[PDB]
């Protein structure tokens, strides 16, 4: 992303929607529900908070922390080995290897029977309140302004009481803008590009960037003169 | 030697391969970038097989 994430307050969408009077039985318990959904739609990583939590595994079990939404990487505390996902189908039961995870609730399945390992987890900024906190991008905004409106002149549609026209209208301007916000969240920026620039030509390939956090994805790749 | 008394020196008897009073330039120097750049292509052709 070439912009930065400046936070702001929920209600900002409010402020922006209730200029259409049509949307004017709009509420915060509307938005925060509309809201959590374009941001899972979107699925934009710059949007979530980037966290590091560690955890004790107790039996190939460790509990998992409240606000996790995605996990970056799994490691082992002591080593800093990163853990791959396990494709094994009998983990944690014995008849009568490189390390691996799974997670699906609060409870996450390594192979490892004791041990503590860290998580890189992403999660969402929460306000003073415990609500969500959106960027303050223009383009975000439209575009969440222009999905809840969708969303109700769908309803309203639905209902009869809007023109076919208007809601076509509605749905192609939020499709442009969604590609549009889609796109600026999403192109690398010039520090970015330097990274992938530094990944992509290599005389001798890199490939082992997941035992390390990818702290070495980025790095230049120096041949020394002969 | 038989005219010069301060003429001496040990069994050691060598010499450099070098140029102009350089340090040498052996032949694995001057093969050694092409062997280098050879064993990253082939590397590169290692993971392409196993790709």
């Amino acid at each position: 992303m070439v912009n930065n994430i400046n936070w702001v307050k929920l209600p900002v969408i409010l402020d922006r929607l209730l200029r259409h009077p049509l949307l004017t039985d709009l509420n915060l318990e509307t938005a925060i529900q509309y809201t959590l959904d374009f941001i899972s739609a979107m699925g934009l990583p710059n949007v979530y908070v980037d966290k590091i939590e560690t955890i004790d595994i107790k039996e190939y079990r460790g509990e998992l922390p409240c606000d996790l939404i995605s996990i970056n990487q799994v490691r082992l505390h002591k080593n800093g080995i990163a853990l791959r996902a396990m494709t094994d189908n009998f983990n944690a039961y014995p008849t009568h290897g490189e390390p691996s995870f799974k997670t699906q609730g609060r409870v996450i399945f390594t192979s490892i029977k004791h041990e503590k390992v860290d998580i890189s987890y992403k999660a969402i900024m929460l306000d003073d309140e415990g609500l969500p906190l959106i960027p303050d991008n223009p383009i975000f905004l439209k575009t969440l302004e222009l999905y809840i409106k969708k969303e109700w002149f769908t309803i309203l549609f639905d209902m009869g009481k809007i023109s076919p026209a208007v809601l076509n209208n509605t749905q192609q301007e939020y499709a442009f803008k969604a590609g549009q916000c889609n796109n600026e969240f999403v192109i690398p920026s010039v520090s970015e590009m330097e990274a992938i620039t530094n990944m992509w030509n290599q005389l001798i390939p890199r490939v082992t960037e997941f035992r390390r956090g990818f702290k070495n994805l980025g790095d230049k790749e120096y041949i020394r003169v002969h | 030697r038989l005219n010069n008394p301060s003429r001496c020196h040990f069994g050691i008897v060598g010499s450099i391969y070098n140029l102009n009073d350089s340090r040498p330039f052996s032949l694995v120097d001057m093969m050694k970038p092409y062997n280098y750049l050879y064993d990253a292509i082939h590397d590169r052709l290692n993971k392409a097989i196993a790709s």
